[PDB]
């Protein structure tokens, strides 16, 4: 029952500006056998289905821009976006993939300054 | 000599594919296998070249060009004891399928969606090796059937199993037509003194 | 519209994709709050997986012929009313995480 803590509450980003958002897990989400970190990054636009942007934190989703790049080591997981656009603004969430029960520790609104 | 195994009236299902049962008696064969396994009653129809499901794609797979026979008989005493027999296991789900003519004796946990399964069970990880319910108090479809599948193959090596079917009897001293192994002719047949090697 | 203590059934069918997924998911999100996982379903043997928070209030049934996942909700409350989203899970996502249905609970 590992709760995940994601900060900050708000992200102010200008158009065409790189941003970094980090989600921290209480226990390491790396499976010992495969030595691979497990985590999922989600985009949540208003009136839209929850959508997976990055999986395992090592593989980009199909038809997803290289601007969205995520690197996570051990407990700490970091997602970096560049060239942010008005369509891109959404709530960003981190979902543990390591073990049941699944915990949605995702939590970051994106705004335009 | 498969002619004595057809009219015995002791097998519940004696079918073949491609090669007719009345034609493989006088035909050579390079090597004949012997695939014996015990399944249920509803899984007998799935043992056919070109089927799919949870048994033919995870246990015994049949080739596309299978030209053999399927021997299966009813049984309830040579493989099912009193109180239920749970000695015959089977694989229900796996990460990949099985190629034709391939055995698998490994034991791994199936992975459904997340939670990679490698030596740990519980959530998102299930035990694939189940057990058949061979009980004498069940219906007809739940009865065990000892299916023995025979495989026929032909290679470039000389076949050691060979021999044609029965033919007409012999006659002597008369003028006759004859056919010895395809040597058609006409003449008089007798014994001979000839010292053939 | 469900009164407190009523039973609510929600069904969703994947469109453009025919099964080919080893998990199905249920998520409850109240407006102004993050998504919360509820239960996971398995196509063959039932996963029967429920979150500890939702345990005893959620039942999962899957019918292959129907091709739609079923979720039963019991002991509904004003806090319970939220948008629930049908989802799935294969390797990653393949148009499997579907949309959501708003729930309103009042006498």
């Amino acid at each position: 029952q590992i709760v995940l803590t994601q900060s900050p509450s708000s992200l102010a980003v200008s158009v065409g500006e790189k941003v970094t958002l980090s989600c921290k897990s209480s226990q390491s989400l790396l499976y010992s056998n495969n030595q691979k970190n497990y985590l999922a990054w989600y985009q949540q636009k208003s009136g839209r289905s929850p959508k997976l942007l990055l999986h395992w934190t090592s593989t980009r989703e199909s038809g997803v821009p290289d601007r969205f790049t995520g690197s996570g080591s051990g407990t700490d997981f970091t997602l970096t976006i560049s060239s942010v656009k008005a369509e891109d603004l959404a709530v960003y969430y981190c979902q543990q993939y390591y073990t049941y029960p699944w915990t949605f520790g995702g939590g970051t609104k994106l705004e335009i300054k | 000599d498969y002619s004595v195994l057809y009219n015995s009236a002791s097998f519940s299902t004696f079918k073949c594919y491609g090669v007719s049962p009345t034609k493989l008696n006088d035909l050579c064969f390079t090597n004949v296998y012997a695939d014996s396994f015990v399944i249920r009653g509803d899984e007998v129809r799935q043992i056919a070249p070109g089927q799919t499901g949870n048994i033919a794609d995870y246990n015994y797979k049949l080739p596309d060009d299978f030209t053999g026979c399927v021997i299966a008989w009813n049984s309830n005493n040579l493989d099912s004891k009193v109180g239920g027999n749970y000695n015959y296991l089977y694989r229900l789900f796996r990460k990949s399928n099985l190629k034709p003519f391939e055995r698998d004796i490994s034991t791994e946990i199936y992975q459904a969606g997340s939670t990679p399964c490698n030596g740990v069970k519980g959530f998102n990880c299930y035990f694939p090796l189940q057990s058949y319910g061979f009980q004498p108090t069940y219906g007809v479809g739940y009865q065990p059937y000892r299916v023995v599948v025979l495989s026929f193959e032909l290679l470039h090596a000389p076949a050691t199993v060979c021999g044609p079917k029965k033919s007409t009897n012999l006659v002597k001293n008369k003028c006759v037509n004859f056919n010895f192994n395809g040597l058609t002719g006409t003449g008089v047949l007798t014994e001979s003194n000839k010292k053939f090697l | 519209l469900v009164n407190p203590g009523a039973s609510l059934k929600m069904s969703c069918k994947t469109s453009g994709y025919r099964f080919t997924s080893y998990i199905i998911h249920w998520v409850k999100q109240t407006p102004g709050q993050g998504l919360e996982w509820i239960g996971a379903i398995f196509p063959e043997n039932d996963d029967t997986s429920y979150s500890q928070k939702f345990k005893g209030k959620a039942t999962l049934t899957t019918d292959t012929s129907s091709s739609t996942a079923y979720m039963q909700l019991s002991s509904l409350t004003s806090e319970d009313s939220a948008v629930y989203y049908c989802a799935r899970d294969g390797e990653n996502v393949l148009d499997y995480w579907g949309q959501g249905t708003s729930v309103t609970v009042s006498s």
